[PDB]
């Protein structure tokens, strides 16, 4: 009732109460790869057989404490072992670099996505790498 | 009574684990920390409706959204007053 | 422009063409990767029936973490309810 | 076609053994309809409660159910009515005014928070004990966060607003030719009826109160149309009925169901507002009355599916659901209740009983009578042709 | 209720495996047939007229 107070809750009650339409769900970047369901990452990782462990889903990246740390998976993927899972970020830097990096020029981009998308159903096909 | 308390106790479950886990961690990782909606468990409305019913109906807005974008900073903060009205409302249930 | 539309055209009929073409040896490497997939889940071993057992421990540990933080909790709000009550009882029967 | 006797001792007979697969969440009691309404999820949580305490966990097994997606919930439901159920809250209400009144929001279903949430783990727990039951793994499948069986296809109706059970016989039917639906509420079971009508592979039977009652369906003469005639039943009862009576009229019925219908998967709505000092129903059973059904509709032998429904005093519910599911596992229990962290709620004496009172049954001899034989006359056109080969159901 | 709650935590452990194995070992399984029906398919020299 000041004036300023007015507004400012104005502007959170008009920022957090909407119409939940599907058309407004927050969506992110498309070069930032940390925002990919880490199966695009491991699958990725695995395609292009980049040079990296795992990542630490969420689940265990907060198992990790003075009290979470006598549980079997921080001592499965903690002490010397090469299954040593990361964090998503390192993990998420390393695809990015070799996104940015490696590097493509069309007149085979192309025509390999027509024959994908026209053969979507079939299971017996071209693999375009496998 | 029992629905308010009983909402207040799972709320202070999730935001413990994320302090015990808060608690072990340096600075770069305190300000590289970012919880997705959900906190990292199943339910993704319980911990708004009790941070709203504990805080404000409309100024927990802040509090969700800095406890999804600094939950370092937030979340030991709001763990200790959900701790003060756990046993505020249990005074009083079993009095009457 | 005609002429992008006839490399297209080329390509992708290129395409089907060499697929149709080694049709025959394209057919055994499906099949070897069908059988060694099977053979390796029977195992444990395959690749992602071992990342996502993982997961599925990764997911089992922090709820034993949450339910150990819950039970502490749980008897600290049994102690302070007990201890108040003592001192309650004491304090009211000498004043009586 | 029907003559009163006593109650007997209610006793697991050991012949028999299941495979008990309990479906619970810790979200679900967390969830409340609002300041006065009769509905309150919390009970079931208090039931979980004493089945820790008695003991009882020690011979099943306890499971998480994931929710169920939109795409489920679409395959009885309209994309309109759960988009609706989706998008809305109390505090964007305004801005649905037409799809409220439109749906049949407002007053008797209310919109609060974790609506859908809600929903999700009730449609979950009803998909993943059928599929559970279909793989062969468990024999007896009990949800009590299911059985909101008052839900339409596009409409909320009387404190429901998903019908998990239409989901869960949809699934058991992908595998059983011939799905059996019991209805013991003191309401009439209508959404699943209105939604299984033109159909013979689901038979719906209710035992329900006719009268100016609610929804205001399910009489003696409503049994079905198209290829689904003769294959809905209804027991139109009148008030006061008690444990005797009920179990005289229920046991005939059942036995003639399933010696006709032969129906091989079996759904059990356990609805409680059928008990004595419930807020809304007006029968008069006891615990020992309103188990009697479970057991013997677990004394046949098929693949049964046991779900929640109403109930709106929380003690009651969660003494008699525990009592069940102790008898799903051939234990009687005892009659002192353990300590719980709701060892209130069950004053006066904090015993495993529900008491009936003396009000008086307005049902007699004739009208019971004139009832069973109008049924027994309807289910004889249900029978499978005499060439058909089957798998000893 | 923590004693029982540990059991409730390993059971459900237990389950989701199981399930991932046979769910793994269908769809292989799934996808071999598909790709023998697909190869037969390619043998066809004369159609069937309707
Ligand atoms: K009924
Ligand atoms: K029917
Ligand atoms: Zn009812």
């Amino acid at each position: 009732l000041t004036a300023a107070q007015q507004q400012y809750i104005k502007n959170l009650i008009e920022t957090h109460i909407t119409d939940n339409h599907p058309d407004l769900r927050p969506k992110s970047h498309p070069m930032d790869f940390e925002e990919y369901t880490d199966a695009f990452l491991r699958r990725y990782k695995d395609h292009f057989q980049l040079d990296v462990p795992d990542n630490l889903t969420l689940q265990g990246y907060l198992l990790g404490s003075k009290l979470g740390a006598k549980t079997y998976s921080y001592k499965r993927n903690t002490q010397g072992q090469h299954d040593k899972r990361i964090h998503k970020r390192d993990l998420a830097n390393v695809v990015r670099r070799h996104f940015d990096e490696h590097s493509i020029k069309e007149t085979d981009c192309i025509p390999q996505f027509i024959y994908k998308v026209k053969n979507q159903k079939k299971k017996f096909k071209m693999e375009f790498r496998g | 009574y029992d629905f308010y308390i009983e909402s207040n106790l799972r709320t202070i479950q999730c935001l413990e684990t994320i302090v015990n886990k808060i608690e072990n961690m340096t600075e770069n990782e305190k300000a590289n920390f970012k919880l997705p909606p959900g906190l990292g468990h199943t339910s993704m409305t319980i911990y708004k409706k009790v941070i709203r019913k504990v805080y404000d109906k409309e100024r927990g807005f802040e509090i969700i959204d800095a406890l999804h974008e600094h939950p370092a900073v937030t979340a030991p903060v709001v763990l200790k007053r959900l701790k003060q009205k756990d046993e505020e409302w249990r005074r009083a249930q079993r009095e009457w | 422009k005609d002429k992008r539309r006839f490399n297209i055209e080329s390509k992708v009929n290129k395409i089907y063409q060499n697929f149709y073409s080694e049709r025959d040896n394209q057919y055994k490497d499906r099949l070897t990767a069908l059988q060694t997939d099977l053979t390796s889940l029977h195992q444990g071993d395959n690749g992602q029936y071992a990342r996502q057992v993982r997961d599925l421990e990764e997911e089992r540990d922090l709820e034993l973490v949450r339910l150990r933080l819950f039970e502490e909790y749980r008897v600290s709000r049994s102690g302070i309810e007990f201890q108040e009550d003592i001192e309650k009882a004491k304090a009211e029967h000498e004043k009586l | 076609v029907y003559e009163a006797t006593p109650f007997d001792p209610i006793t697991v007979k050991p012949s028999d053994k299941r495979r008990v697969a309990y479906f619970y969440d810790a979200d679900v009691g967390n969830y409340a309809y609002g300041a006065g309404h009769p509905m309150k999820p919390h009970r079931i949580r208090m039931a979980h409660s004493l089945i820790m305490n008695y003991g009882l966990y020690k011979k099943m097994e306890i499971y998480r159910a994931k929710p169920a997606t939109k795409q489920e919930m679409c395959q009885f439901h309209t994309d309109e009515y759960i988009d609706f159920l989706s998008r809305v809250t109390p505090d964007n209400l305004e801005m649905f005014k037409r799809e409220s009144v439109k749906f049949n929001v407002g007053d008797d279903c209310p919109v609060f928070d974790g609506l859908y949430e809600y929903c999700s783990i009730s449609g979950g727990g009803s998909m993943e004990g059928a599929a559970r039951l279909n793989r062969g793994k468990c024999d007896v499948a009990v949800n009590y966060a299911g059985g909101l069986h008052h839900a339409k296809k596009s409409e909320a109706s009387g404190f429901c607003y998903l019908n998990d059970i239409v989901l869960g016989i949809i699934e058991l039917l992908r595998y059983h030719p011939r799905v059996l639906y019991i209805d013991i509420d003191v309401h009439h079971g209508d959404g699943v009826e209105e939604a299984f009508y033109t159909t013979d592979r689901v038979m719906t039977c209710s035992f329900h109160k006719y009268g100016e009652f609610f929804p205001g369906t399910g009489e003696l003469r409503d049994i079905g149309v198209g290829a689904g005639k003769n294959y809905a039943v209804n027991v139109p009862l009148r008030d006061g009925i008690d444990d005797a009576t009920y179990r005289s009229v229920f046991e005939p019925v059942i036995k003639k169901i399933m010696e006709w219908y032969q129906p091989s998967a079996v759904v059990l709505q356990c609805g409680g507002d059928s008990l004595s000092g419930d807020r809304l129903g007006c029968f008069n059973l006891s615990m020992e009355g309103h188990a009697n059904c479970v057991n013997y509709v677990k004394s046949f032998g098929i693949p049964m599916m046991v779900v929640g429904g109403g109930g709106y005093t929380m003690r009651n519910v969660a003494r008699t659901w525990c009592f069940e599911t102790g008898l799903l596992n051939n234990v009687v229990l005892d009659k002192d209740l353990p300590y719980n962290e709701y060892y209130e709620y069950y004053g006066p004496d904090y015993k495993l009983s529900v008491r009936p009172s003396n009000m008086f049954n307005v049902n007699t001899p004739e009208y019971l009578d004139k009832v069973m034989t109008n049924i027994f006359a309807n289910l004889e056109n249900t029978k499978y042709a005499p060439s058909v080969q089957l798998n000893h159901t | 209720e923590t004693i029982a709650t540990r059991t409730f935590i390993h059971q459900d452990f237990h389950k989701k495996v199981t399930d991932l194995r046979a769910r793994l070992l269908n769809r292989t399984t799934q996808t071999w047939y598909d790709i023998n029906k697909e190869r037969r398919d390619m043998d066809i020299v004369i159609p069937d007229v309707n």
